[PDB]
């Protein structure tokens, strides 16, 4: 999944 | 997981040289990448955050660039504390991957390694157990290849090796390989072969003896 | 300045639960989006990621390892924990935890996450081998060499445990030509290493070459004389 701080 | 592939995994270079190290990934990861600089026996150092931005303290001989799928490290006027191994890392999804690295050492000419097969010692074969063991010397660049023969049959998982750190003066590499095997099938196979590939061998050099023949 | 220092048992068997600490300073796990990851090192290979931990709590780890990883936070004593259960021989490696950063707040708001992007500052690692292997020490055999050319000879230090062990060559009075190899790890737990020499060849008449291994952990001493061979 994506990182804690993407998008 | 997200893929990262190092190019080249291994570079030579001398100190005052311009190095380039790239880093791919198999997904874009936007700019969420770092470029660390691991010394030996060292912890990861890191050099470049966020794709391009220069970590403080961090000599302004290092600089990153790219985004997306492509990224790369640059040392302009390489130092000698700069011969050791880069790393980049991927943090835009879980897990953060790291990439499987790239080696910079001392560059020098290229240099076939001298090979010499010991048997195993009356000494061992006593208390049951065979250990043939292959010596590559001084060689460079670093990757060769050691194939264990025994009997024309090539030898897999039986084996291990180890190579040392470049040698401060030599700039070489020297390789040992241990062929472990039973005393019980190691008396019942008579040719045992190592056979060396590398760069400066116009062709594989192999070594051998027969078991027993005295 | 940040600093973190990892703790925990250099030797583990397999089957059993590891568990690391990473002990810090410099920061606190009650800052705003900082975290502390455990990043690990098998010998010679390359860096892997194992899980990492917010201030907020948020967890996360590495889908190979995570039916046998917990990390656990302790605020108030500037320290993580992650527990590995059991482990096997594959295990072996350096583990290191490391910081990151927050994203960069102005007067309390969140203005810039490129900062967040990398590990900023690693402890210095701490190694860990996992072998079911007792204290033992080594059995010493003799490499047996053969003007022109190089000869080469040497000794193969096998079967013991742990690390390390020291070789020299003749009382530490022959060092030129001397390749002391980074012992490997067997499937059986133990380790073996190789100590050679080089040599111009004609010395092999006039001078004698004797390899001393000194294995502290076992108390074992050995000196082997090694001669070509054929008497």
């Amino acid at each position: 999944e994506l990182d804690k701080w993407a998008s | 997981a997200l893929q990262l592939t190092q190019s080249p995994s291994s570079l030579s270079a001398s100190v005052g040289d311009r190095i380039t190290i790239t880093c791919r990934a198999s997904q874009g990861v936007t700019s969420a990448l770092a470029w660390y600089r691991q010394k030996p026996g060292s912890p990861p150092q890191l050099l470049i955050y966020d794709a391009s931005s220069l970590e403080s303290g961090v000599p302004s001989r290092f600089s990153g660039s790219g985004s997306g799928t492509e990224f790369t490290l640059t040392i302009s006027t390489l130092r000698p504390e700069d011969f050791a191994t880069y790393y980049c890392q991927q943090l835009h999804f879980y897990p953060h991957t790291f990439g499987g690295g790239t080696r910079v050492d001392v560059r020098r000419t290229v240099a076939a390694p001298s090979v010499f097969i010991f048997p195993p010692s009356d000494e061992q074969l006593k208390s049951g157990t065979a250990s043939v063991v292959c010596l590559l010397n001084n060689f460079y660049p670093r990757e060769a290849k050691v194939q264990w023969k025994v009997d024309n049959a090539l030898q897999s998982g039986n084996s291990q090796e180890s190579v040392t750190e470049q040698d401060s003066k030599d700039s070489t590499y020297s390789l040992s390989s241990t062929l472990t095997l039973s005393k019980a099938d190691y008396e019942k196979h008579k040719v045992y072969e190592c056979e060396v590939t590398h760069q400066g061998l116009s062709s594989p050099v192999t070594k051998s003896f027969n078991r027993g023949e005295c | 300045r940040i600093t973190l220092k990892e703790s925990g048992p250099p030797l583990v068997k397999p089957t059993q639960t590891l568990t690391l600490t990473c002990s810090f300073s410099g920061f606190s796990l009650s800052d705003f989006g900082v975290g502390v990851g455990w990043i690990r090192q098998p010998p010679g290979k390359a860096l892997e990621w194992l899980a990492i931990i917010y201030s907020d709590d948020d967890k996360r780890y590495s889908p190979s390892l995570n039916t046998r990883l917990t990390i656990t936070k302790d605020t108030s004593k500037n320290q993580v924990v992650l527990v590995m259960t059991r482990v096997s021989p594959v295990d072996t490696a350096t583990y290191f935890c490391a910081h990151r950063r927050g994203p960069t707040t102005l007067f309390g708001v969140p203005i810039a996450r490129g900062p967040v992007n990398a590990m900023d500052v690693w402890g210095q690692g701490i190694t860990v081998t996992i072998s079911s292997t007792s204290t033992k020490g080594p059995s010493v055999f003799p490499l047996a060499p053969s003007a022109g050319g190089a000869a080469a000879l040497g000794c193969l230090v096998k079967d013991y445990f742990p690390e390390p062990v020291t070789v020299s060559w003749n009382s530490g009075a022959l060092t030129s030509g001397v390749h002391t190899f980074p012992a490997v790890l067997q499937s059986s737990g133990l380790y073996s290493l190789s100590s050679v020499v080089t040599v111009p060849s004609s010395s092999l008449g006039t001078q004698t070459y004797t390899c001393n291994v000194n294995h502290k952990p076992s108390n074992t001493k050995v000196d082997k004389r090694v001669e070509p061979k054929s008497c």
